[PDB]
Formats: C-alpha cells, structure tokens, sequence
C-alpha cells in the first residue's frame, strides 16, 4: 500500500484522542490507483479554499469519473472486488485526514446502490443508467436543497441586511452573491478569520470579485464591531442528534457573544449533512493538522523566511498544539433550515426517520 | 502654562515629548522613570520657595503631557503621586506655619463646610522613594503571590510581556515541586514575538510551555485552573486595559465557564480615571502588520486593534506589594494614595 | 523531647498540604509544662460542640489563669523563658488542632500586652492590672457586640416567620431562643444536621430545652423540604482579605439552594475576626482531620457496628478524604450583621486598618 508512520511531533500530554501525522510525496505507487484520487488526496493535504460542501460534491465527481472508467472484467463480475477497491480509497482517504458526515452518508448510498442492481443486467445499460442516477442524486440533495436554503433565507431575511459570519461555506457565499446581484438589497457583510486558514479572506476576495461591501475581522477583537450587528450565521460542518454543531473555529466564541449581546445565531443546513452520532466536547474527537501552519510571520502562505521560529524538539520541550474543529452550543443555534425546510436543533433528529 | 521656560531651563523635555509621540521610550515602567528623572530635573536647578504656584505649575505640566497622549497613563500618574505627597506635607506645614481629628484616616463633609524649611530636600527624597519603589515592587509581591497557587492545575496566561510577571512566574517556578502547566496565547497583531520570547524564557528555566491559538480557547477552557494577567492600566469600577490582544473574549470565556482570573497589579500603574465609553479608551491598530499590498483595501475594511479593555465583570483579585485586592473596592485602595481633586487637570 | 511520626491511614493524592494527624494518647513530654494548655489540646482534639465563637473565649480564660498562677523566677525578669513557654504552648496547640484567625488575633494581643509593660516591674502589680485590663477588653469586643448583633436581629423580624438553619453557631442558638422567649413571635425552625461534627443535633436539643416547634432535616433533603418559608440564616467562622465566606463545612449548598429558590440569606460576623492573610479556595489552607469521623453507621454516635465497613490502611487503592472549613460564594449571602449593625459583604477589610 505505500508507506505508513514514522513521523515528527511528540504524542501530547494534552489531548490525544486522536492519531495525527501519512502520504503527501508520492513514491512507490500500486499499479491500479485511479489519478484523480491522488491528485486530490495532494490537494486535500494543503487545501485552502474547500470545507464540507464542495469536498463531498468533489468526491462525488471522482466516483463518477471512476465508474465511467470501470468495465466488467472476464472472469470477475460487477460485484466482485468493488467493494474492496472502495474500502481501500476510502482507508487512503482516512490516513491522509479524517472524514465528514455526508462523505459518509455517500458511501452507504453507494454501497446500497451496489446491491440494488443485480449482477445478470447489461454492462453498458447498467453504468449507463447509473451514472444518470447518481447525477440526479447529486441534483436533488446538493443543488436542489442549495437552492431551497436559499429560498428559506430569502423569506427569513428583512428588507437592507448587515451579515456577519465565519468561515468558507460555500452554500452561505452563493446565498450572499444572490443577495447582491440577482434579487438586489444593501449588503454589509462582515467575514472572521484566524491565524492558519485564510478561509475567510478567501471569501471577502470572493463578495470583492462581486462588488460588496465587506469587513475584514480577527479574533483580537471581536466585540469592537458588535458595539449594530444584526443577522449572524455560522460555518456549519456537521450537526449531532444532541443538537449541536461539530464545526470550524472559534465559532463558539461568536456564538456565545451573540447569546450574551441580544442577538439569537441562526445556521443553515443541507438534509443530508445530519448524523445519528453524537458527542458534547471540543475534546471527543478532535480534527488536527501540523503545528507547522503557524512556524511562518503571517502576511501570506508561502514564504520561507528566517527569524527565530523553527523550534519543536531543538529547544528544552516546546510543544505548539492547535485544533480545527470544535463543539458550537445547543441553546443559541435555535434555527436551521434544510430540504425538508424548517426546525430548530432542539428538534435533533426529527427528520432523520423521515429521510 | 506654555512651554516657554521650560526649554532652556530644563534640558531633555523635548527629547520626552518626542519619545512620548513617536513611540521611542519602550516601556511603561521605563516612561515611569523618565517622568521622574524630568521631575527631579525640574526640582534641582529653579528655584521657587512660593509653593502654591509651583504646585499649580506642576498640575500644569502633568496636564499637558496626558493631554499629549490620551492612552498611556503612568506618566500623569506618577506626577499624580508626587502631587499628593506634596500637599500632605504642605498642609501639615500650614500648620506650624499658623502656630480637629477624624473618624477614620479622611473625612467627608469637610470638601462642604470650610476648613524657611528643608521642604525642598524633603521634596528630594520622595522622587528617591518613589524610584526605590519602582525599583522593587516584586520583591512585595512575591510573598503575596506563592499564597494562591497549588499542584496539577492548568495555567493560562494571555498577554505575557513585562518583566515583572516574567519574575513573577520565575519565583513560582523556582519552587518545582508546586505544579502548573502553562498555555500562552500568541497575540495575533503585536504580541506574537513577546510571546514567543517569553516561551523561550520559560523553556530557558525547564517550565513546560504550550503555544496556543487565539481562536482555540472555548476548547481549553473548561480544563484551564487558574488565569494570570500582566496589566499596563488599572481602572475605577474594576476592569483593566492590558498590554494589546485577545483578552476581552477570554475574559467573557472565563465568565461563562466560571474561571478564575488573578492580575499582577501596582499602584503606580493604577489610574483613578474612571472608564465610560468603549468609544474613547480602548486603542486601536496598524494594518501594516495584517496584509501587504494596498489595492484590495478599496473596497474591503480590515477592522484591528491594539491594547484592550477590560469589564470588571469577570476579573476576581489584583496581587500587588500591599495584597490581592477585590476590583469592586480597588477604588478605596487608590485613594489611599490619591485624591478627588487631582482628577480632571 | 515529644513525639513524631506513625499517622494513620492513606495519605490519598490531592489537597496534600495542611496538618492533619501526634499525641492522641500521651508518652513522654518535656518538663515544666502547665497542664491546663494540655488538657485544653485534649479536649478541642475530640471536641464535637465548639464552632468558631466560643473556643476563642475559652484559650482567653486559659490564659488568664495561667497569668493568675504565674510566678515571677527568683533569678531572670519576668519574660525570659516565658516567651519560650508560650511557643512551645503555641507548637501543642497546633499539633492538636490549628489556630484560628480569632487565635491569631488572640496571640497578636498578648504579644501587644507583652510589649506595653517591659521588664522593670515587681509580680502583685502588674499581673494584677494585666488580668483586669483582659478581663475589661473581653467584656467590651466579645459580649458586649454579641448583645448589640441579638439586638439588631431582634428588629430584623417583622410580622410572620418560617426559617432554615445550620451550625453550631452559639450566638445563632443565643438568638434563636431569644426569638422563642422574651419576643414570642410567631417563629418556627428547621434544622439541618452534619456528619464531621454534630452541631445540628445540639442545636435541636438546645431548642427542646426551651420547647420549640422544631422540623429537623439533613444536607440532602431539601428538594422537598420547601412544599410559606422565607428565611435562611448561617454562623461563619472568619472572614479575609477578600470578603469571601471562609468558613465551616455545610453551608455553600444550601446558600446556592436558597438563592435558587428565590428567598435570600443572611450570616451573622464578629468586629475582631477578620484577616489579611489572602485566599480564595478551600484547598490553601483547610480545618484537616482524621478519617474517624466517618466510622460509624448513622442514627447516633456511640453504636459500633460489625456491618460492610471498618478498615482504611488494609485497603489497597481507597481513598477516603473529608473536609471541614470551606470558602462560600461572595454574591450569595446578602446581610451581614457586625458591630456596626448592618452591611453588605463587599466591605471586606473596611474595618481592618480600623483596628
């Protein structure tokens, strides 16, 4: 399969819940690995723009590419060694970072998929009928519910809005630009943004690229802009069947302020992106990187340069941990709206037997 | 009063000016120094013996320099001291001059109702003591401190930068078998460098360091014991306004998760100024240091700010060379040293 | 010489700093020792009445009859070896139990005293001033405030009364039955007992002796305890620096209980008690004890039951701990009652540098 531990970084006395490193330069590659698998594994490993959405939509294509490309062999049948072949992307996938919900949601249509149609059918009418399928699946719960959330938050939002939000999700940067040019209003949108990511700098490109009116924020001082703000909504990831929100940041943070300062915070959500797992602290299981994406003086991302930083065994014991993703509150995010339309998280999994 | 005489009467006191505006003079306890050194200056070569109107002149002076800078404070409030140790020693010399006791040490209906010496060398050795003060105010706390610390507790420490709390953490440290772990946040626009020399400090002496992100504190929180501050200004009804980033949305962290929260504190740098507006006090930042490149600023606006305020809300005791004190009560530590007068300049 | 080593039980692992072992049973002293300090260590050791007012009162009786049996050396002034004695009193005391804040207070007097008349003086004249001045000084601080507190309860009382209780607080029991005799209002009690030291069960006797309408209860039943009732009252041992409630053992739950369920509280404090010695946790310094007083089997306290239970040191990896001064919430008690009638907590040290 490849080559797998033997890596940098000490264990962490503080949380270690989970495993953190891989494959990044490619050498001694099986024979069979489709490309795009590869090249997107490349992206992944240092990828700025992509988080939940499109990451899922990207996998969707790639699986489709790949069923395009796969005929029934002589001796196997259509049912023979897919599964396994599956199971090996996604383990790469696994070792290279850890995963979504939706990803995951994916996987088992698909795998449901594989035994619907019956191994005696066709070849070509087979793949020919599933490719249709699975493009209309991605229409209806992408497309089709990317527009109902927009459609919801078209009736919610009032006449002149100020929106402050976090992150790169794409589905909230598509409602913004709808907002600005197609139904046309007064738009002052507010993006934060942390030290290792640029995602929200990205997007405050993105609305400059469509002509908005943007505030460009960080962690420092949140609260000198609030005290006003309006209408908030939050980089939503993944939510459990508690009623929180496994998401990016210091969301949290704003969240909290947001509870604290009059406002309730709102989210909006895809009908498939909901779990039936569940946890209740930014320590269950945590999502990690390198502590190397803060090494570098800010301003860009690649640079190299020489100063003082460089030091994680050089010096006596300096460890310099981070985390990606953490756990947003329950009491505050009071609204959600999904392909089946509207609910709060209070309502944890009221739709998930209705699917 | 302009600067008329004070020019070729005393020498440096453009040099201040300048290290005032322009940011030259580093450090809140060195401009401390400078104020005093000026002071001394002033003192040693004009002479007076009319002491109402020197007084009167000095308010004067102190007035002006806060004038010039309406965010660094330890200047106006060492001249603020030195005021107040004046009048004392004035009133009590009205008295011999010329030739009824209170409930406690200062009374209240009497701003209602109506009420040569070696003055000069007395004058002398206060700026001395004051120095001396400056001097020494660690070796005050450090028996205050080691009073509040235990073993495996988890200690967070936004905003590390002066050589005080430096020492501080030192002495605590000195004594190993007590045990605390420390996370530093690294203070995105100014502190980040200080941060890390910090760290370095710590590592330098075996104190085991974790680096922390600003964004990544709701996540620590709940495991962290105890939170310590190095202040630059201390304030009226409680609250702080500490040496830049991130510690207003910690401090609101803390409060909701319940932390407590000590502060290393000094008298001097105490200002009996109360805080009203977050429209006026708190400082704000250079973008310089954010992105480079000036196009893309047409139509964005990228919102910093440097040193940061504090609501009293949420801090718990201010550890200084006398003792840790209550924020809702600081007010009666302060005018154990200053006055209602000496206020508004 | 004396005698050190051989404690009982596991040490456990946390809140390892304060004394908590030692002479229970007497072998071997140093020799010229005055017994009454000794018996007096004795006592308080297996004390299960003293709380906080009275045992202050007590070391001052003692030391006066040590002054009243004082006799001045034929050869050396009358303070050479006596400030010696008085150490090594101080050293038993604290052996058997520690000092507290109104013992300190108590040292710091007679060191005061110690210094007012220095060595120049015959036997007859000065003791026989010194034990009037103390005797005069006990009147004045003590009682004579315990009388002016009785007297501010006594109007504090309105029209209509139903109250919950805690402590071995003899000015609390003063006033209480105060409230049953010579105001014979309409004034009922409840009573909450603790298993470290039996002060509720005393409080409960003390009303009987008077004939009270009395409901007795414990820590944990309470949930039912409100189904009318309005008024909570506690007994504080000291109070600091920072105007926190350090105190005896169960009194925050019930605070926290009563603010909860919307009637406030009020404690009762002594002019003399306060400290500049600065805290703001339990685990600084603490009233630390031996295990003992959690042995017996419920209902009374001499029973001796061969039941589940009767071992520690034989017991691998058992940790059985038990604390007895604690730091109450500052907010949660609103009225102080001290010399000066009426206050609120926030003053802390307001008296302090008063003196």
């Amino acid at each position: 399969p490849g080559i797998s531990s033997v890596i940098p970084t000490v264990l962490e006395q503080s949380f270690d819940n989970s495993s953190l490193i891989s494959v990044k330069e490619l050498l001694l590659n099986k024979d069979l690995i489709h490309p795009s698998i590869l090249l997107l594994t490349s992206h992944l490993a240092h990828y700025k723009i992509v988080g939940s959405i499109p990451r899922c939509i990207a996998m969707l294509e790639v699986f489709q590419i790949v069923i395009k490309d796969y005929q029934t062999p002589k001796g196997t049948t259509l049912s023979r060694n897919l599964t396994s072949y599956l199971s090996h992307q996604i383990d790469l996938l696994k070792k290279a970072r850890p995963l979504s919900v939706t990803m995951g949601n994916a996987i088992r249509w698909l795998k449901q998929e594989i035994s619907l149609i019956d191994p005696s059918t066709p070849d070509k009418a087979a793949k020919k009928d599933l490719c249709e399928k699975i493009g209309q699946f991605a229409k209806e719960k992408i497309e089709l519910a990317d527009q109902l959330i927009i459609d919801n938050a078209s009736t919610q939002i009032e006449e002149s809005t100020t929106i402050v939000t976090y992150g790169s999700s794409k589905v909230l940067t598509e409602l913004l630009l709808h907002n600005a040019i197609s139904l046309k209003k007064n738009i002052k949108v507010i993006v934060v943004d942390s030290r290792p990511l640029f995602e929200g700098r990205k997007m405050a490109e993105t609305l400059r690229n469509a002509g908005v009116n943007v505030m460009y924020a960080l962690i420092t001082s949140l609260d000198t802009i609030f005290n006003d703000v309006d209408y908030v909504f939050l980089g939503a990831h993944s939510i459990l069947s508690n009623g929180f929100l496994y998401s990016r940041a210091g969301t949290a943070m704003l969240a909290m302020s947001a509870k604290r300062r009059n406002i309730p915070v709102l989210v909006c959500c895809e009908s498939l992106k909901f779990s039936q797992r569940v946890q209740l602290d930014s320590v269950t299981f945590n999502e990690l990187a390198d502590p190397n994406d803060l090494v570098n003086i800010d301003y860009e991302n690649p640079v190299e340069r020489r100063g003082n930083k460089g030091a994680l065994l050089n010096q006596f014991i300096k460890e310099r941990k981070f985390e990606k993703k953490k756990l947003a509150m329950e009491n505050k995010p009071k609204g959600n709206k999904i392909g089946g339309k509207k609910g709060s998280e209070g309502e944890s999994k009221d739709a998930s037997n209705e699917e | 009063h302009p600067n008329a005489a004070t020019s070729d009467v005393n020498v440096t006191i453009d040099t201040f000016v300048a290290k005032l505006k322009r940011r030259q003079v580093q450090g809140s306890y060195a401009i401390a120094l400078e104020t005093l050194q000026l002071l001394m200056r002033f003192i040693s070569a004009a002479r007076w013996n009319h002491v109402n109107d020197l007084i009167e002149q000095i308010r004067d002076l102190g007035n002006s320099l806060e004038k010039a800078h309406p965010t660094a404070f330890s200047c106006g409030n060492v001249i603020r001291r030195i005021l107040a140790v004046l009048r004392d020693e004035v009133e009590e010399d009205t008295m011999s001059t010329t030739v009824v006791a209170e409930p406690l040490i200062s009374s209240m209906f009497n701003l209602l109702q109506k009420p040569k010496t070696d003055y000069r060398q007395v004058a002398i050795q206060g700026i001395k003591d004051l120095i001396d003060e400056i001097k020494n105010i660690d070796e005050g706390i450090q028996q205050i401190a080691i009073d509040l610390i235990h073993d495996h507790e988890i200690l967070l420490t936004p905003t590390p930068d002066s050589k005080t709390v430096l020492k501080f953490l030192i002495t605590a440290r000195e004594r190993s078998n007590r045990t605390f772990t420390v996370l530093v946040t690294e203070g995105f626009p100014n502190n980040t460098k200080n941060a890390h020399e910090f760290a370095k400090k710590l590592a330098q002496h075996n104190i085991e360091t974790l680096v922390v992100p600003d964004s990544a504190v709701f996540a620590l929180m709940s495991r962290v014991g105890k939170v310590i501050i190095g202040t630059k200004a201390v304030f009226v009804n409680g609250g702080t306004i500490s040496s830049n980033s991130g510690v207003s949305s910690v401090c609101e962290c803390a409060r909701e998760f319940r932390t407590p929260v000590f502060a290393v504190a000094g008298l001097y740098k105490l200002s009996p100024l109360y805080p009203f507006d977050v429209e006026k006090f708190v400082e704000f930042g250079g973008s310089q240091r954010i992105l480079p490149r000036m196009d893309p600023r047409k139509r964005l606006d990228t919102v910093n700010q440097i040193t940061d305020y504090v609501p009293p809300e949420n801090i718990d005791i201010y550890i200084t060379n006398v003792g840790g004190f209550n924020p809702s009560f600081i007010y009666r530590i302060a005018w154990d040293n200053y006055k209602q007068i000496d206020v508004h300049l």
